[PDB]
């Protein structure tokens, strides 16, 4: 369990530290590689995002599409997600693809 | 007899508490009618200058 | 610097500080610890009175919660299982996590502490309880001797009884006299009616 | 002439005013009256019977 | 145990009686009420000019003030457990033995932030056995702990910088400058990162160091078998379950 | 003694005066008293009072201000007077309210009668001299346990000897002193100030 | 001299505002005590005759 | 203050009434307490 | 006094104008005006 344990510790004491939602972490990580680790690109696309949102007054949504990273189709899932906040309210006739 | 003495005495000091209830009453509305007087003639020298 | 209010060296400096702490760029111009201190000194000089005292107040709440973390995770004497913020508040009988709005005395500060210890003691949440002492006089009066007010009304009674005696009203009272009483209640009591 | 008319608007709001303070000192006064005789001999006689 | 407490409740009796004669507020044509007694002389020449003496109340010297409150209250709560256990007042609050009794001491206003942080700072220095500086030093790259490090002229820098312009709209004004400042420290003083938790969240994590880096990354108690339970690490981040 | 309190007390509740004042004359009367057309030897028109006789032995027992009084009857004694110059007061309230001259003269006359019965008030003394113990040594049970056995000795003897206890044992506190007078002390100094 | 006179209107104003504060004041203390009194011992004793 | 009004009539008064108050309250030392019982000192209260 | 008068300041202001110096030991149940000047709060540490 002491690399998983790593791993969390790194994550939960970065988002308490900084104001950031699990499942904020969640995407950027994701955007920034499918590996789910931290290096200095994460912490880069984690400032820019939190600076454009305090100048531009943006959600955490829009600031992590601004940064370079891609909108995300799975976000939280138990609501709706960021694709699905663009293209799907409502669909247009049929279901989107 | 007693009791009905007793009875009668209730009744006589509460109904001068009500009585003395309905004179705070008076006291107070009177009081603020004062107030209101004042305040409108303080109104008056406002509306004269 | 003006923006600042401060001197170019500073923000100099401040901006100097490459924040890649050995590598990953140029190199690590991390402050040492009193080079740190003596920076933030200067650059928090031109600060006002009203933002000295809310700086005081937010760094000493954030080194009380630093304090509290800290003595949690190094210090666990023995005879306590103190597992939290609320432990310590209990064990070292004062609060912690208040906010610095709030202010006191310490004799104030004393007797919150020493009530809320008898009272932990007295509901035997505290184990080992020396149950022999917590028997004495002064606990069986505990319910009117928990508050100062209190206290200080019945200890003011025995030097001071004139304060507290109502002449109206006392206990150990005839009915007889009680009875004049209720007969001398009229809204007005002219001469002959007391008579 | 405007003018003219505006004060005399202001004049006749003085007057106003001036009937509104007569209307409530005479609430006050009637008040006053009628607190300070609190309770007259009926009810002394009804108290003491 | 009768006769001792009539013995007490005689003892307040004549103390009151005998205080209530001298009071010079009585003074007063009922002055010429009150007498002089024998056990009023007595007690004079015992006690020399106590009986004489009087306080304003909201005085500290006053019997009915909180100082003698207090008194009585730590006079009766010295023995609520003995003294080798760990509950004994004098183990868990040393310094509130010697606690000065003075106008001053009731007087002043402090915050009760203050005073908690002095006491805590007294107990781990007692432990450490140094000094305050030595202990924010420590605390600057302490890293086992949910807020170590704690770097407090950094987070002083950031809290001022935030109280002048927030998002440093100004600072972005002037562009030039921006050749000399990168993303890094505008990170460093926009977000809650010091030099060592940037430290703690940009070192590799892999087995070869991984019980080392455990050992950096927490105290010698928490192990991998305390980390597996669920409420054990709402405790240990004082988060709540649904959110972990 | 208890019914004339009674009929007084009354009577002040109902904003009388003039006949309060003649029904609390029974009891007390600081002007003296009158009897065969002569001036009273005596002070207090209560004869238990001018005795200072006792009728309770053990009144700790309850918390009644009842018990304690009448175990020590003098604190009855000042309670009167305390009353007494109470409607005092109540008398220039009620003198100052149609704000007119010549009764505004009789609510200085008044206060001042009050004034003069009242006498000169005392001020603080043991504040500056008093020094400050520690509380453990506050709390020190030897210095009360000395402290107890004195009062015990003085009470069931009365011996002369230690003619000096060692004031040096500072740990025992003062008595204070009651609010209520210096409350009325203030009133009275606050209507002075006023009326000048 | 006219923004002279309506600075003085509005001081006039202020002060009669003071004076109906004043009144309401006196209300709130006079309901106030005669809330806390509540219930006096003539109504006690009526009650435990 | 002087802003008291008054008349020598009513100064009068109010002297000699706080004379005679505080003779009669044993207040002043050497009273001639044999003429402190005139019949209009018993209803002093009523002639105050 | 004549300051204190005419410029609206307190006495101590006054006091230091005229040409004496920041009294450092004021009445000292309260903060003196050096402490007012240079200790409301200290920085970080204590002042010297």
């Amino acid at each position: 369990l002491t690399i998983f344990a790593l791993k969390l510790n790194k994550a939960i004491r970065l988002c308490l530290t900084s104001g950031l939602s699990p499942n904020e972490l969640q995407t950027i990580v994701r955007s920034d590689n499918a590996q789910g680790i931290i290096n200095d690109s994460v912490l880069t696309k984690v400032f820019y995002t939190l600076f454009y949102s305090h100048r531009y007054a943006l959600s955490f949504d829009d600031a992590q599409v601004l940064n370079g990273s891609v909108i995300n189709q799975y976000a939280d899932d138990d609501s709706v997600s960021h694709f699905n906040r663009l293209f799907n309210t409502p669909p247009l006739k049929g279901k989107i693809f | 007899l007693s009791a009905t003495a007793s009875q009668y005495s209730a009744d006589k000091i509460s109904r001068s508490e009500a009585y003395r209830r309905r004179r705070q009453e008076w006291e107070i509305q009177r009081d603020n009618a004062d107030g209101e007087v004042k305040q409108m003639d303080a109104q008056l020298e406002s509306l004269k200058i | 610097a003006s923006a600042l209010h401060t001197m170019p060296s500073v923000i100099r400096t401040l901006v100097n500080i490459r924040y890649v702490t050995a590598l990953n760029k140029a190199e690590s111009n991390l402050p040492s610890w009193d080079e740190w201190q003596t920076l933030a000194e200067n650059m928090e000089a031109g600060l006002s009175t009203q933002q000295a005292q809310t700086l005081a107040d937010y760094t000493a709440e954030r080194l009380s919660s630093v304090l509290c973390n800290w003595f949690l995770a190094n210090i666990q004497p023995e005879g306590v299982s103190l597992h939290s913020r609320d432990d310590l508040y209990s064990y070292f009988l004062i609060d912690n996590q208040v906010s610095s709005a709030i202010k006191t005395t310490r004799l104030a500060e004393a007797i919150a502490g020493i009530q809320l210890y008898i009272n932990r003691a007295l509901n035997r949440i505290e184990p080992n309880a020396r149950a022999d002492v917590s028997t004495r006089q002064f606990f069986t009066d505990w319910t009117v001797n928990n508050r100062y007010s209190t206290w200080g009304g019945v200890s003011r009674l025995v030097y001071y009884p004139e304060n507290y005696i109502d002449p109206t009203q006392r206990i150990g009272q005839t009915r007889m006299m009680d009875e004049l009483l209720e007969n001398i209640s009229q809204s007005k009591l002219s001469r002959d009616t007391v008579e | 002439r405007i003018q003219q008319r505006t004060v005399d608007e202001v004049d006749a709001d003085i007057a106003v005013l001036a009937e509104s303070r007569r209307s409530a000192q005479n609430r006050l006064e009637k008040y006053q009256q009628l607190y300070d005789e609190d309770i007259n001999h009926g009810e002394q006689r009804a108290m003491s019977l | 145990y009768h006769e001792t407490i009539e013995q007490k409740k005689n003892n307040r009796l004549l103390e009151a009686r005998i205080f209530t004669r001298a009071n010079p507020q009585l003074s007063g044509a009922i002055r010429l009420g009150i007498e002089r007694d024998s056990v009023s002389r007595s007690y004079d020449e015992m006690f020399g000019a106590r009986s004489s003496s009087f306080v304003k109340p909201g005085s500290v010297a006053s019997m009915f003030s909180p100082a003698g409150y207090l008194t009585e209250l730590y006079r009766e709560a010295k023995d609520l457990h003995f003294s080798s256990s760990a509950y004994h007042l004098d183990n868990r609050r040393p310094d509130l033995a010697d606690l000065t009794l003075s106008q001053s001491n009731m007087d002043t206003e402090i915050s009760t932030l203050t005073l908690s942080n002095e006491l805590l700072l007294e107990h781990i220095t007692r432990k450490t056995g140094g000094d305050s500086d030595a202990l924010m030093e420590s605390l600057s790259t302490y890293r086992q702990a949910i807020d170590t490090p704690y770097h407090q002229p950094y987070e002083t820098i950031r809290q001022v910088i935030m109280t002048h312009d927030s998002t440093l709209s100004a600072l972005s004004r002037n562009p030039e400058v921006m050749g000399q400042a990168e993303g890094a420290s505008l990170l460093a003083i926009l977000a809650n990162i010091s030099p060592e938790l940037y430290n703690i969240l940009t070192e590799e994590i892999t087995e070869k160091n991984a019980d080392a880096l455990f050992a950096q990354n927490f105290s010698e108690n928490i192990t991998p078998e305390n980390f597996a339970s669920q409420s054990w690490i709402a405790k240990y981040y004082g988060l709540e379950l649904s959110e972990v | 003694y208890y019914t004339p309190m009674m009929c007084f007390q009354r009577l002040l509740q109902e904003k009388q005066f003039d006949e309060a004042t003649q029904w609390i004359n029974y009891v007390y009367n600081p002007a003296g008293y009158i009897v065969n057309g002569e001036i009273a030897p005596w002070i207090w028109n209560c004869r238990p009072l001018e005795e200072t006789t006792s009728w309770n032995a053990n009144p700790l027992d309850a918390i009644d201000p009842d018990a304690v009084a009448q175990n020590d009857p003098m604190h009855y004694k000042i309670a009167t007077f305390m009353r007494l110059l109470d409607q005092l007061i109540l008398r220039g309230d009620m003198a100052y309210r149609e704000l007119t001259r010549d009764a505004l003269n009789e609510a200085k006359m008044w206060y001042v009668r009050t004034l003069e019965l009242l006498g000169d008030e005392p001020e603080d003394y043991g504040s500056q001299q008093w020094a400050a113990p520690s509380l453990s040594g506050a709390a020190s049970q030897t210095v009360q346990a000395a402290y107890q056995q004195d009062l015990t000795m003085l009470g069931r003897g009365g011996v002369s000897k230690n003619l000096r206890t060692a004031n040096s044992l500072v740990g025992l506190f003062l008595p204070e002193y009651n609010p209520a007078l210096t409350d009325y002390w203030q009133t009275l100094r606050l209507r002075l100030f006023n009326l000048r």
